[PDB]
Parts: C-alpha cells; structure tokens; sequence
C-alpha cells in the first residue's frame, strides 16, 4: 500500500500549505522512500514536478536527498542517473546553500564516470562560491567523484593552490587533500615556480605546498597535512632531506617545526610520516 | 463560605479571590475575631463546633498544599493561599482555641490527624512550628486509662519530636524541647505514654542537646531534662547532676546557669546526701558573678 | 563418556587457541567434531549435519569415506598467557576490611593471540564455587610489537563478610562463539587478610 | 525560521534551531532516566541480584527467561545500562553548524551527536561549563567501564513484544534508539572542538548572526545565551536561578526587547521549598548520624553538592556536630574540589586503595551517579540495605525516586526524598515573564498544562500573554514571525 498513501500524501502537500507540514510530509516520503523492492522511480517524475515550483529551501533539499537516495538504490540505470544529473544542474544555480550542498552531493555520488556535460569543470567552478561551506562541499564531491574510479585532470590542482591562503579550517584540510591525491594522479608533471626560471616535477611542488601548509594557525589542518605527508613516495630525496635542516628556519624544515610543535597530535602524525618515508628510503 | 469550595452571597468570596495579600489578611482577621467570641458566656447558642472544626482543619491542610478543591473558587483559593504563614499561623491559634469545646474523641482524632501533618510538613517556618506545637498540646489534653487512640498517636507523632528536635535553626531547637517539657509535665503517670516515649529516641537527644552552641538551647535543654527527671525517664540520675554542676561551674553564658538554679530549686522541692548537694551547688553559685543566679541561689 | 568430552576439547584448543589454519584443516576438525557428537549420542544430529553439508558444499569431493582423514601440518605458532603481575607467592598478603572492596592489578603478557581484545577474558574463583568472568575493556590491552600484547587491567575482589585470611584463584580464559571457555593459563592464587574497620 | 526540538524531555533540553542562514543546535543533552529500567552494575558478584527469578513470559514463545528478571513487583532488563539519546532522523546532524552550551547538567550528549555521525561545526561554552563537563563525562566513562557487562538484550527490543509487558517497560518511549554509553577516546576528542568564550564576548557567524552568552546564576559559568542579527533576536535562557547563590547573579536586564524566549530547564518539584527541603536533609542526616546509623546521599560530583555542603558546613557549626567524618568518593574527586576552589571534607579518588584505611563508623557517604544503578552507591545499597538504622537521602529530581529505589526492593532502610531545585520556580517565572515581556514562549508540554501527579493544582502552569506555544518529543514548531 506504498503508492496509495504516498499519493494521498501528495494530494495533501498539494493543498496543505504550511511549510512544517510540508516538510514534515517530505520527511515521510523520504523514509518511506527505502522500501526495498518497491519502485518509487514511478514516484521520481512526481518529486521533479514538486521541485519545478518551490518556494522555500529545505523542501528541495530533503527532496534531492531522497532522490540522490534512490540514485544511490539504482545506480545501473544510466538513464535515470542522466534524468537525475539534468535537473539538478537545472537546480545548480540555486541561491540557498543547503540545496547546493544537496546539489554537488548529488554530482558527486551521481557523476558520469565516462570520459555529455563536463560535470568536473561545472563543479569545480564553485572553488569561488561565497559561503565557504559550498566549497568544503564542492571539494567533497570531487573526492567521491575520484574515490569511484574516474581518473581526473590537471587543472585541478592549478586551481585548488588558490584556496591555500584562504582564512577557513575545514575548506584548508579538504585543500591539502584533493592536492594529495591529484598529485598523486600526475606526480611527475614539470610546473615552473613563477617566482624564479627553475622547473621542478608537480610532486616536488605538491610536497613543498604541504609543507608550507603544515605552518598554518590551525590543528586540524596540521594533523591532516602532517598525516598526508606519509604515503608520498615518489618525491625526489634531497627535497625530503632539506626537509630537515633545522638551520634555515616553509616548503623545507617542516619536520623540526612539527615535532616540537605545540599540540603533540601533529607531532605524532609527523612521527608516523617519518617512519613510512624512513622505509621507503635507508638514506 | 470555603467549605462550599472543597470536597467534605458572594461579597466575601470576592474579595477571597481578589489577591494573596487580601485574602490573607481577611481571614486571618476572621479567625481572629471568631476566637475572640469563643471564651466568652454571651456566646451564641448553639455555638457550632463541627462545622467550625471542620472548616479550620480545611484551611489548615489547604495551606499545607494537599487539599481537593470541587470549583474553579477551591482551585483558585488552594492556588493562592499555599504555603503561607499569616494564614497558617492564625489558623493554629484557632484550631488550639478550641480545646473549651466539649464533644466526642473524634473531633479530637479529626484534629490531630492534621496537626501531626503540620508538625512533619517540609517547608515550615520557625514561627509556625511553635504555635503548632502549643495547639497540639491543648488539643491531647482535652480528650474525654488514657484512651484507644492516644498510643497509635504518640507512635506516629514522636518521629516528628525526633526530627524537629535537630532542625538546623535554634527556634525549632526550643519550641521542641518545650513541648516535650509539657508533656513530662502533664503526662508522667501514664505508663502507656511512658511506652510510646522511652520506646522512641527522643531521651538520648535532649541529652545529648546540652553541649549546642547557642544558649537558649542550652537552658531549655537543661528545664527539659530537669522536668523529665523528675519521673524516672532517663536516656539509656547523677550522670545529668554531674553535667547540669558543669555547666554550673564554667560556662560562657547566662541563661544556662540560672536555668540551672531553676532546675535546682525544682528538684530540691518536689523530692527528687542532700546537705553535701546543697553544698557543692551553694559553693559554687556564690562566687558566680551574675545577679539572677544569686537571686535563685538564695531562692 | 568422558573421552568424548575430552575429544571435544581438543578439537577446540587445535580450532581456535591455534593461529594459521587452512581451509582443509577446518574439514578435518569439524569431522572430528562430527565424530563426537555422533559417538556421544551413544534428533539435533540431523539438522547438525545438514548444516555441515551447507557450510561445507566444496570439501564433499575431497571427504570421501569419511564418517582416518589425512590432516596437512601448514606453516605456525601456539598461543599462551603468561601472568606475572602479581606472583602470589609473596608471604605478604593483600589487606581488606569488613565488607568492602579490594583492588587486583592483574598484568600480564600473551604472545601470538589472534587478536585478544574479543576472545580472552579472567576468570575469578572463590574457593567456595562461584564464578565471575570479567570480560576486559578495548583500551587496557596494550600493543607493544608483532606477535605480544600486554593485559594490565583491574579485578574487583570481594564478596560477602569473611572471617578469615584465604586463598582466590584468579587465571586467564579464551572465550570462544562458534559460547565456550578454553582454559589456558597457570592459575594465580591470591591471599587475602581481613581486618575490621576502625 | 523553525524549530525543530528533539529532546522531549522538560529539563534536559535540546533543539535544533533553524535560521535564514546557519543551523545552530541549541545546547544537545542527554536524556539518562532510561537507565532506570535496566538493572544495576555491581562492582562485585551481587548474591542477591546473579539469582533472582528468572522472570518468564505467560505463553512462553520465546527463552525471554535470561533477558528479564523479576524482583518484588517489577521485571528489568538485564544489560548494560542502554542511555537514552536525542532522536537523530528529522535533521541530518551534518548540516548543524555551531553548538551551543548552558552548562555541564545538559552536554553530557556531545560525543554520541559530534563523533559518531560526522558532525562538522565548532561548539562554544564557557570556561567552568567545559571543565565540570570533562569532569562529569570522565566520571560516567569510569563509571561503566569498571566492571563491563557487555552481555546484551535484544528479543525484548521489538515493538510488539514490547506491547506485552507491563509497566514500567511498557511506558518506554523510543526503544529503539537506546544506545551503550561512548568511550574514552570519544569524549576526549569531542572536548578538543570547543573553544572557549568569555561573558559578553560577541561572537559572530558568517557575517549574519551573531551569539553572546550570560551569567545566569545557576552554578559556575552556567550561561543563558543570546542569538540575535540584524532582524530577529532569540533569548535562550536554560536553567537559571534568581536565589542569589556563588555564580554571578543573572543579567534579567538583557533580555528585553527579545523575540522568542525559549524558556526551558524550570523546576521538576513546583511544590517544594529549597531553603525547607535543604533543612529536612540536614535534619534527617543528623538524626541517623546522632544514634549509630549511617547516611547514603547519592548526588553528582558537582553542581547542587557544592550547594549542600556549603549549607552542611553552616550546620556543623549550629548543631556541634565535630565528631564524624564527611566524604566524597569519586573518581573525580581532586580536579572537582580544585574547579570549586580555584573559580573536615576528606575526599578520595575510589573506593578500592586508600579509602579502606580510613572507615569509621558511623560516617557520611556522598558517592557517584545518583541513579542507584552504576558507580559506588550500588556497593553501599548493597551493604546498609539490611539495617532498619541507616539512611538513604536523595537529593537530585532527575531521576524518579521509587523506580530508582525499586529493584533494591524488599529493603529496610528509610529512604527520605528531600530535593534541592535552586531552579525558577513558577511564581518567580511568571514575575520574570513580566519583568523582560518577551513576546512570545516555547515551554515544552510538560508546563503549559499543570503536573500530571497534581492535576487539581492550577497555578504551576506558566502563565503568559499571548499563549504559550509548546513543544512534544521530536516535533517541527513554526515560530510565527515573517520577515
């Protein structure tokens, strides 16, 4: 007796007009909506049809959740993913943040792992959004783009460095960890420092930003750039090396500023950095 | 007008909803009067005495906090009149008032049965528990051996003479010992009392209550014990002589000693070796500095 | 009878104490178990079986005339427990008052424990027959290298009044859910003294 | 603009409030009366509790005759003590961006809603709220994670079932989101995403709101906060006192002009007078310590003790009272006594090692959690619970006493209930409801209609113009204002 109730809900939503009680009936759909082996793609045109005419935020939010929900049930039928990616790029531009929070959430667990609209670059433009919370999002919804297999580019980074002076917590930590991993993607691509003529491979670049950043006015941000230092490998060995010469105190002796940095968790994940790039390399 | 507002004109019941001051003050002003009239021979005839009970014992309990309003008035009135003083205090003299009254031992029960609560009610100031205890003891010495109800009632009222007796607040520490001081006045040859006494706890804490700190204490502590060992009531007599000559002899206070000297004198004239006592009270009343203590001395 | 239980047992201990076994191995003793069920039954044996032959759906092939069954030795290390902490043989015994508590620092090595956080516990006996079986917390088994784990954790002892000084055992247990308890360390006994309050 | 309030309960309070911008949760908290179902955890083998009756079902479908026990009149879950927990479906707890604090009473909620659910925000508090925070936190940690029980109970947890038992059990609400406590770890990491704020610090947010909080009276640094913007002010005030006590007395100025007074955390005893009850409790302690017998007084290590004990102090003076010793066991104990000092009592870190060599009978006891079921107050209840002449004294409303007292049951000790709520009570909310003229209230159910045990009573019920909208357990309220 699923669709009946949900359509006597709807007829309900339609003529009540109360936004709690909208959202309290959203709610329900939104928990009934995980019947396994019920089809509630029969119910998607109709969740489209409420969001083609919204006029609160949460509704739209809540609603996109369920859809990304039942995407999540689904994620074999392309065409639905396809139905799913169009209407919220329709959605994308919206003014509230929650709703493009629910957006880019969607892009990312719903994204075209094919090499037709660039959904990386649509994304990605929102490394310059104004509440910074769309941004810890949008950085978000690139690692879950990535963590499922597809294979990113290059600009990525180029773009990403820019956020490292910015003045937030969560947005730095997310920052240092989408660098990681496209270097980690294209680690011995030549970039030229634009400070002098010298050339040097992206992951000497990678390397020095991250310990450059380990000198940030944030824990957080430390332990994680700390912590993230400890798999990269494939950087070349007298970088690493100056990365200890307690004589030049900030891409170089970072070490020595971590292990006697002020809260002992960074000087652990300095510890355990030390010790996997100390079996990686005897010298 | 009350009694038609709980369960067993409107110009006063007005101003009985009006405010807390107000409605306060009207009845005690009512109480007041209405015991006023009691002692006199012009008293109407038939003077009431179980509506007039009935209704005091109302307000009473009401004040208290566990009555049962019928109406929107009760609801209201029980609202209003809760833990106060005024009130409750007036409504005791009242209540004790009625001790001229004669009738059968159930009013006198009906009485009790909300006076005990009153005595054992948290939440009541120092001076309620004073006339509380003065109307309960007019009201047991007026109960027409000694009866089929004065033992269950005593068991149930002396873990209340146990508690208030140690209240932290030296008012209740004296109106206690006082009217158990009554009481070994007017009930020590009544072995069935003296069952539900000694069977309590209330002997080994007046005994122990002569080392309190503030005096008073001290000196109603000592006329306490004095008249209870007067019947043969002792905590488990020379053990209290040695501490009452103590108190006697050093002691930073006034009231104690000539309290003490009052006890004294009560013992040597009821009859309770004796030229030896004289002396070593006489001997050491006279260097003494206080005049009150002479006074009694020479008494 | 009792050979049986004996045999069960010992399925148990090369079962679960052990680190290392194969697949095969897991045949050959869950045959011995079958073994001794259907030897102790001389109604759950069928539904017993069945669930063998569910669980056990590709080593039919490989059990014929089954119920001697070859047992492969793999490459291999026995678990133990070694409690040191305290010894026990100290004249000097733990003091206790007239009903109350009593603290016992238990402090103790194991070496190639596949992982001892679920299935080890310390088993408390009085010496009149009861049983407490503390089941210790995640964070008091420390890791100190490959293969040893240390176990500092605190056992309450006391029960009701005692008149005189005597003995507690205290000693380790391997729990098990195939709901079994395997013992497997030198119990420690402890002497305790009373003493009334003051 | 909306409200969706979580915690049904009256005075451990917790909503999210829902603005233009932000999702700031006022003060999360932590239901624990569910504890009381469950049975107590014991520091030794308990004779007594290991073989009671097993209870057993009437039809007996199911083996429920290892879950539930029966003692004296009632049957109890045998578990760990499963706590209760604000309802985690209606908001996803991901989008709340900042987490106030009033004070300790009501954070004890904070690692199951910042640790276990990916929580993202900062939470603020004040100094001595954070720091009596940790303090009772690591007393709960330590308390239940002393002798571990991790043995659960699972057939009883299904609605259907549950329909078949009787009261208590089946005047359980929400069964199904009763969780085992955290662990340490948890705790220590959440108390690392606070950051400290001093009174009338003005704090901003995202360049839309802006929070501040006040002294409010009730214990060290307890705060009412303030949450105001260019449009809208909200006045939070949780839990305050007007009897002037050691905290800075409360600014009752500052909330003028406000919008939505979300007045939560008033009295649980409307019928009871602070100054008398904290009489009859010295009382009854010295008429069981002035005959031999002890006293049992359950009471958090914090809060309403440093009342108590102050006023204890005034008694020993007023009653000659030297001769017997005065202790605190808990396991916070040392930092507890320092955080009163710093901002005759013999206090210990636990009731095994030093304590042993220091019994004198008789004495005064204050121990662990006051819910007679965990911490050291089971030991005790277990050892004085056999002599007509000692003496159990509650002294917190949190916890409903006869359940509490029940499944020590048949017992022959007195067990006084004097409770000591230096709360608002309801005269001095409605003088206060005057005085600040908020314009609107949000009082959970619990006080727009009059106590349910006193039904005849008509002038507990907060009183104020317009009337007051309220609140149930997990529902979505509308503050009507439009911009």
């Amino acid at each position: 007796s699923v669709e009946g109730v949900v359509r006597i809900l709807l007829e309900h939503y339609y003529k009540e007009n109360d936004p709690s009680v909208r959202l309290k009936i959203a709610s329900l759909l939104g928990l009934l909506s995980k019947t396994a082996g019920f089809s509630p793609d029969c119910i998607m045109d109709d969740a489209i049809n409420i969001l083609q005419n919204e006029k609160s935020h949460q509704v739209l939010a809540q609603l996109l959740d369920t859809l990304l929900a039942i995407g999540t049930k689904l994620p074999e039928n392309q065409a639905i993913q396809m139905r799913l990616v169009d209407v919220a790029c329709k959605h994308l531009t919206d003014t509230s943040h929650g709703v493009r929070n629910k957006c880019l959430q969607l892009l990312g667990n719903l994204g075209s792992l094919e090499k037709a609209r660039d959904v990386q670059k649509i994304i990605g433009d929102y490394f310059s959004d104004q509440d910074p919370r769309v941004r810890t999002a949008a950085i978000k919804a690139m690692l879950q783009l990535h963590e499922r297999g597809l294979k990113l580019h290059q600009t990525i980074y180029n773009q990403a460095c820019k956020l490292l002076s910015d003045d937030y917590e969560q947005v730095r930590s997310a920052a240092v960890q989408l660098i990681w991993v496209v270097s980690q993607l294209y680690p011995e691509s030549i970039v030229p420092i634009p400070s002098s003529n010298e050339e040097i491979r992206l992951v000497d670049d990678a390397f020095g930003k991250i310990c450059h950043m380990v000198s940030d006015g944030s824990w957080v941000v430390r332990v994680q750039a700390a912590k993230l230092l400890g798999s990269m490998e494939q950087v070349s060995s007298h970088f690493l090396e100056q990365t200890l010469d307690k004589k030049l105190m900030g891409a170089c002796g970072a070490f020595v500023h971590g292990l006697e940095d002020e809260m002992y968790e960074v000087r652990i994940a300095a510890v355990e950095a030390l010790c996997m790039l100390a079996q990686s390399s005897p010298s | 007008c009350v009694l038609k507002a709980t369960v067993q004109d409107a110009t006063t019941v007005d101003t009985l909803l009006a405010s807390k001051s107000s409605c306060a003050g009207l009845l005690c002003r009512t109480l007041a009067h209405l015991e006023e009239l009691q002692p006199l021979p012009q008293r109407p005839s038939p003077w009431p005495q179980a509506s007039l009970l009935g209704a005091t014992v109302t307000v009473l309990r009401l004040c208290d906090g566990s009555a049962a309003p019928a109406s929107s008035v009760g609801g209201h009135l029980c609202g209003t009149l809760a833990g106060c003083v005024r009130v409750q205090r007036a409504a005791l003299d009242f209540l004790g008032t009625l001790s001229q009254g004669t009738g059968p031992q159930e009013l006198v029960t009906q009485a009790l049965a909300v006076l005990l609560e009153c005595l054992e009610s948290p939440g009541s100031s120092p001076t309620v528990l004073k006339k509380a205890f003065q109307a309960t003891l007019r009201w047991l010495l007026s109960s027409p051996d000694l009866g089929p109800l004065i033992p269950q009632f005593l068991r149930e009222l002396f873990p209340v003479l146990q508690k208030r007796l140690c209240h932290p607040c030296w008012e209740v520490r004296d109106s206690a010992l006082e009217f158990l001081t009554q009481l070994s006045r007017h009930w020590g040859g009544q072995a069935d009392f003296r069952c539900a006494l000694l069977a309590s706890e209330v002997p080994q804490l007046a005994l122990q209550l002569l080392q309190d700190p503030e005096s008073y204490v001290r000196a109603s502590a000592v006329t306490a014990m004095g008249q209870l060992s007067s019947q043969g009531l002792h905590a488990p007599r020379q053990s209290l002589f040695l501490e009452l000559l103590h108190i006697l002899s050093v002691d930073s206070e006034g009231f104690p000693r000539r309290a003490v000297m009052q006890v004294f004198t009560e013992w040597l004239r009821d009859g309770h070796d004796t030229e030896q006592f004289v002396a070593t009270v006489l001997q050491a009343a006279s260097r003494d500095l206080d005049w009150e203590v002479r006074a009694q001395g020479l008494e | 009878s009792a050979a049986a239980k004996q045999i069960m047992e010992e399925t148990y201990k090369m079962e679960f104490m052990y680190s290392g076994v194969e697949n095969k191995q897991v045949v050959i003793i869950h045959h011995m178990r079958l073994q001794a069920k259907a030897l102790q039954l001389i109604e759950k044996f069928l539904q017993e079986v069945d669930f063998f032959q569910r669980y056990f759906i590709a080593d039919l092939p490989h059990l014929q005339d089954s119920f001697f069954l070859h047992l492969p030795l793999p490459e291999i290390h026995k678990a133990s427990a070694t409690i040191i902490e305290p010894a026990g043989e100290s004249d000097n015994p733990l003091r206790f008052t007239s009903g109350l508590v009593v603290a016992l620092d238990v402090d103790a090595t194991l070496e190639h424990v596949q992982d001892p956080q679920n299935t080890v516990k310390v088993q408390v006996l009085y010496p009149d027959g009861q049983a407490q079986m503390i089941h210790p917390k995640p964070a008091d088994f420390r890791n100190p290298g490959p293969g040893r784990h240390r176990l500092i954790t605190q056992v309450y002892l006391s029960h009701t009044a005692w008149t005189e000084a005597c003995q507690v055992e205290v000693r380790l247990l391997l729990a098990y859910n195939s709901e079994g308890t395997i013992p497997f360390s030198k119990p420690v006994k402890v002497y305790i003294m009373p003493k009334p309050a003051r | 603009m909306k409200l969706y309030c979580l915690s049904g309960h009256p005075t451990l309070p917790c909503n999210v409030l829902k603005f233009k911008s932000t999702t700031i949760m006022l003060d999360c908290g932590l239901d624990m009366t569910s504890t009381l179902n469950f049975l107590p955890l014991p520091l030794v083998q308990s004779p007594r509790l290991s073989n009671l009756p097993g209870w057993s079902l009437k039809d007996g479908n199911a083996f429920l005759d290892k879950e539930l026990k029966e003692c004296s009149g009632h049957v109890f879950v045998d578990s760990v003590p499963e706590f209760c927990l604000p309802e985690t479906e209606l908001i996803d707890l991901s989008t709340v961006d900042v987490i106030l604090i009033s004070n300790y009473h009501c954070m004890m909620a904070l690692p199951y809603i910042t640790e276990h659910t990916g929580f993202t925000g900062t939470v603020y508090a004040t100094e001595p709220t954070v720091q009596i925070g940790r303090l009772l936190m690591e007393e709960l940690v330590n308390f239940i994670e002393r002798v571990p029980k991790a043995q659960s109970a699972s057939l009883w947890k299904n609605k259907d079932i549950q329909r078949l038992l009787p009261s208590p059990l089946k005047d359980a609400v929400e069964v199904s989101t009763w969780r085992r406590c955290y662990t340490m770890q948890e705790v220590n990491s959440a108390l690392s995403k606070i950051q400290l704020v001093g009174y009338s610090q003005k704090i901003e947010l995202f360049g839309a709101v802006q929070v501040t909080p006040l002294s409010s009276g009730y214990a060290l640094g307890s705060s009412n906060w303030i949450i105001q913007s260019h449009y809208e002010k909200v006045s939070y005030v949780s839990g305050s006192s007007l009897l002037t006590t050691h905290p800075q007395p409360m600014d009752q100025a500052s909330l003028k002009n406000s919008d939505v007074l979300v007045l939560t955390g008033l009295t649980q005893i409307p019928t009871a007078n602070p100054d008398g009850m904290v009489g009859e409790f010295c009382s009854n302690l010295a008429l069981t310590v002035r005959n031999g017998g002890n006293v049992l007084v359950p009471c958090y290590p914090s809060g309403v003790i440093y009342d108590l004990l102050e006023c204890l102090y005034q008694y020993i003076d007023s009653a000659g009272l030297s001769s017997v010793p005065l202790y605190f066991i808990s396991p916070v104990a040392n930092s507890s006594l320092e955080f009163s000092q710093i901002f005759k009592l013999k206090h210990y870190p636990s009731i095994h090692g030093d304590f042993s060599n220091d019994f004198r009978q008789p004495c005064v006891v204050f121990t662990g959690h006051p819910s007679l079921r965990f911490g050291d107050v089971v030991h005790f209840m277990e050892l004085w619970g056999k002599s007509s002449l000692n003496t159990v004294i509650f002294t917190e409303p949190d916890f409903s006493y006869l359940e509490a007292l029940a499944p020590y049951q048949p017992l022959a000790m007195k067990c006084i209930y004097c409770p000591i709520d230096t709360r608002l009570n309801f005269i001095q909310v409605s003088k206060l409801l005057k005085e600040v003229q908020p314009l609107h209230v949000v009082c959970p159910e619990q006080y727009t209609q009059p106590p349910p045990a006193q039904s005849h009573r008509m002038d507990l019920m907060i009183d104020c113009q317009p009337p007051a909208m309220s609140y149930r357990r997990a529902e979505v309220l509308a503050l009507p204002f439009k911009r």
